[PDB]
């Protein structure tokens, strides 16, 4: 029954646009500042690009053609649109090259994303038909529960204690009748496993007697209590009795759509050395120096922390442009927060002098000149 | 006039106020769209045209076949509409046809990002020569910005020693 | 988005009685070509080269590593039909300005000829072979062939993906070895550097390709087979090949300057 | 002068059941393979690798502008037999102790899949596709995918090297690797039989998925030399 022109409107690109995510979540009691405000740890906007020839126009499918001073001159366009008409009657949008070419250097790295492991190094993938699985049955035991790794219910370590309170008196509280028929289900199953066994060599799920005897026996053993708990609430099982219960389950995808990459078993055949041993280094700067008890450095505009090891001691305003050194990136992952963290581990003398000789900036020449 | 409805109109109030106020505009997808996107936030730095060319996009596409469709990018979009369609015509559930368009967009997107690799290995083997990856360029931008950093520290610096004398 | 178009005389419904059967026409072109454009538009399904030609996504997706598949496919879409765009049903008789000039550059038509041939099999893999016309400031018009490895633009405006060289058996311990290594590095560092090491004219004029030769296996693997016991194979490919160009056409991109 | 190897398991004329057809493996072995022969055996007439073995001439004529023609057949056509050597007549299952090391070095059979196949389909160029096992600090039994690209070997001396035995075990960063399974992608051995793969079917994605099947692994944990913890 819907309009011609309204079901033009619903398939159109500007329709497509997604809403505005919430941000990364952060400790939710901290200083954050307001009136400035840095980039973010994941985007939340969508980044828009234009043709060469509407760019030079101002056209990018909005409201209005945005101005040409900000708009154009730079090689990548990209913007972010956090309102198509606000109260100035103006688009109010802001560069996007800040997040947009940050994935496309993150790509650039030709690394995959694994599952934290904790502390025989494993690097197993995450996009796998055993782990990466969201749909589920009630039918199924708790044990495949474990693998999942999007779950509907809260994480009660992380909860505040106000909103645990708050969930308590508007999640849980009014789930009582729900949950004792959850339980019926379970004895009904129990009773027909002896009668299927005996006719070797289910019923109708309505006994509210058993029910409450039932809940009697489990009181000495909270731990099957739980794991039946875990269940109705599709809680993310925290107790060893394990995967990402530090710091619980990741708010999202455990590879947050920025690498698709399954492994990195691979030699990227150099053309006249030949197959290298290990992947090609890259260039970080130096930031927070060691003299907090540890070093921050920027790996591809990624922020993590400095092998395990000058330059990192003491900060040196002599040296222009900051500290760079040389590093290879060995493992990547995401956090519950939402972050990249990387595992930075030192680089080798050889790599860097080998990446350098092709960008043509390397002093003496592997190739040839080497006499030994 | 009474505007048109797009959700139905809330049967229990007795006293309606804003009959002759425009409503909004909600799908179906607009609960999917927010769904991904969150299970996937770093797919949002990947540009996307708004721009339509002439507005005939949505004659081409047919969702039986897969995610590759003639005149969108993959991207998001393309998984929920995706997801629409076998959850609608299939009978699956919101999980389960989640799921299974989810996958096919990773295979896609991987070997995307295989070819970029091979690329520009397998074209140095027959003499190609590039220019300056995003990675160099990047951090040489840092280099014209971190040095104008030092400068203004060295003025604010010395700036506070001098105003430091007059405490004394 | 891009779409096939049909072939210069219809060679896709009947293609070259002596050169290449219809059946394996349909294969080399509306089988491949068909192929390459599906792959080109997803690639450019939402970027600026929605709407760009083929020769002006070569150039300007040259350069850039982050876009070099998306360059092979629309590199190989333009040589495969700039390939089929010179041959002719019948045999031409080549222009008597074009044969003069021919035999000042290399001394007669045969000597080009067996040139081309030879360095087809001698590349021993799936190239372009082209006939190029060079011109400078001030030195007079000069033809020559080059040699591009799979998928390599002719043109001054890609020298970046120019591919003359296969750096697999150039480069070694040997004399020539040394010598092709530096070149290759020269390149590179000056490439990466924004450097320029050979000035060119603007509007890239200084080389015009005049003349094209698919050496890709799946033109001629079908027609003459794979060339055991020298019946046909590679080798008779670039021979047939030879006898159904269409001088007349040849002679137009030339556009040499009148000096008879 | 070299001769014909014969096939394995009589592929020649029965062919694999679904992986190729007698046809097509005639135009990609029988007839291929003589060609690369019979234009290498002119080019060694009497010299130095007259009897020497196919690997022996690739090591020696490696990496040199003139023997380049010698080197591009030579190592054409050493890696086609090598490619034709691991193709078992019917889905042959694959043992436990390999089983394991595959989960150990790209998490899940599938992986590997999609990773060799993969690989594949994202060359534009004509190669081959390697398994190779390596040694490196962490993993002893080591297991990478490596693509050659046109004729280049896969053999470690194959490669430039420097001197001081004065030439070195291995290449300018490089490694010892021993190529275990391979896939061959020229036009020869998929072009005829699964066509050019218009339309996303057939083509050469489905001649990698074929191929996937009808691999002889036990041959493959044969050169795995999983026993040998440390390789040198």
């Amino acid at each position: 029954g819907v309009s011609p022109g309204g079901a033009l409107l619903r398939t159109s690109r500007m329709f497509s646009l997604p809403p505005v995510i919430p941000p990364p979540p952060g400790n939710k009691l901290q200083m954050i500042s307001e009136r400035a405000s840095a980039t973010e740890a994941y985007p939340t906007h969508q980044v828009l690009t234009t043709f060469e020839s509407s760019r030079s126009r101002g056209d990018w499918g909005l409201k209005r053609p945005l101005p040409l001073k900000s708009t154009t001159g730079t090689t990548y366009p990209m913007v972010k649109v956090k309102e198509m008409d606000s109260l100035e009657q103006i688009t109010d949008f802001t560069s996007g090259t800040q997040h947009g070419l940050t994935l496309k250097k993150f790509q650039a790295l030709n690394i995959p994303i694994s599952t934290p492991s904790e502390i025989r190094p494993v690097q197993r993938s995450v996009f796998e038909a055993d782990t990466d699985v969201t749909a589920f049955s009630p039918d199924e035991q708790i044990q495949e529960a474990e693998k999942r790794w999007k779950f509907s219910g809260p994480w009660l370590a992380g909860m505040t204690p106000g909103e645990f309170k708050e969930y308590l008196a508007k999640t849980v509280r009014p789930k009582r009748a729900e949950f004792r028929k959850f339980i019926q289900k379970k004895i009904a199953a129990q009773k027909t496993e002896a009668a299927n066994r005996e006719l070797q060599e289910k019923p109708e799920s309505i006994t509210d007697d058993e029910v409450t005897e039932y809940l009697r026996r489990l009181r000495n053993d909270n731990q099957v209590l739980y794991d039946l708990v875990g269940q109705f609430l599709d809680l993310a099982p925290l107790k060893p009795p394990s995967p990402y219960g530090g710091r619980g389950p990741p708010i999202t995808h455990p590879s947050a759509g920025i690498s698709y990459l399954r492994t990195a078993a691979y030699l990227n055949n150099h053309p006249i050395y030949g197959p290298q041993k290990s992947h090609p280094p890259v260039q970080a700067r130096v930031l927070k120096p060691r003299r907090g008890n540890d070093a921050k450095i920027g790996v591809a505009g990624f922020v993590a922390d400095g092998p395990l090891g000058s330059v990192m001691d003491k900060f040196d305003p002599s040296i222009e442009g900051g500290a760079k050194l040389w590093v290879n990136v060995d493992k990547a992952t995401v956090d519950s927060t939402g972050r990249v963290q990387l595992t930075v581990s030192d680089a080798k003398a050889t790599d860097v002098l080998i990446a350098k000789e092709l960008i043509g900036d390397a002093r003496e020449p592997i190739f040839g000149s080497a006499p030994k | 006039p009474y505007p048109i409805q797009h959700s139905p109109p809330n049967p229990r109030a007795r006293k309606p106020r804003n009959l002759f106020r425009p409503t909004k505009i909600v799908y179906p997808e607009d609960e999917l769209r927010r769904d991904f996107y969150r299970d996937h936030p770093w797919e949002l730095a990947r540009p996307r045209m708004i721009i339509e060319l002439d507005g005939k996009d949505a004659r081409f596409l047919d969702w039986s076949k897969g995610l590759r469709q003639r005149g969108i990018p993959l991207s998001g979009e393309s998984v929920v509409q995706r997801q629409l369609w076998l959850m609608e015509n299939q009978g699956m559930t919101k999980q389960e046809a989640y799921d299974k368009a989810r996958h096919e967009f990773y295979k896609l997107r991987q070997l995307e990002q295989m070819e970029r690799r091979i690329a520009v290995e397998e074209a140095r083997m027959v003499g190609g020569y590039f220019g300056k990856d995003l990675l160099t360029v990047g951090m040489e931008l840092e280099n014209k910005t971190y040095e104008s950093w030092k400068k203004w520290a060295t003025t604010e610096i010395a700036r506070q020693e001098s105003a430091r004398a007059s405490m004394y | 988005q891009h779409y096939l178009m049909p072939l210069r005389d219809n060679f896709e419904q009947e293609g070259i009685r002596n050169f290449l059967s219809p059946g394996s026409v349909n294969m080399a072109y509306t089988e491949y070509q068909t192929f390459i454009l599906e792959k080109l538009n997803a690639l450019v399904v939402g970027t600026d080269f929605e709407q760009k030609d083929t020769k002006s996504i070569v150039l300007a997706t040259a350069r850039d590593p982050e876009l070099a598949h998306v360059f092979n496919h629309a590199s190989m879409a333009h040589n495969n039909h700039f390939f089929f765009d010179h041959l002719s049903p019948v045999p031409v008789k080549m222009g008597d300005k074009l044969f003069y000039h021919i035999n000042e550059n290399f001394g007669s038509v045969d000597t080009l000829r067996d040139e081309m041939i030879g360095t087809a099999v001698s590349m021993f893999g799936p190239g372009f072979v082209w006939l190029v016309r060079t011109q400078l400031p001030g030195q007079p018009v000069a033809l020559r062939v080059m040699a591009t490895y799979l998928a390599g633009s002719p043109y001054p405006g890609a020298h970046w993906r120019r591919q003359e060289m296969d750096a697999q058996t150039s480069i070694g311990s040997s004399p020539q070895g040394l010598s092709n290594g530096q070149r290759f590095f020269e390149r590179s560092a000056a490439g990466f550097k924004g450097n320029k090491l050979e000035p060119t004219a603007p509007g890239g004029t200084d080389l015009i390709p005049i003349l094209c030769l698919n050496t890709w296996e799946y033109a001629w693997l079908r027609e003459y087979g794979t060339g055991v016991g020298g019946m046909g194979g590679k080798l008779a490919y670039a021979q047939s090949w030879w006898n159904m160009i269409d001088w007349a056409k040849v002679e137009e991109e030339a556009r040499l300057e009148t000096r008879i």
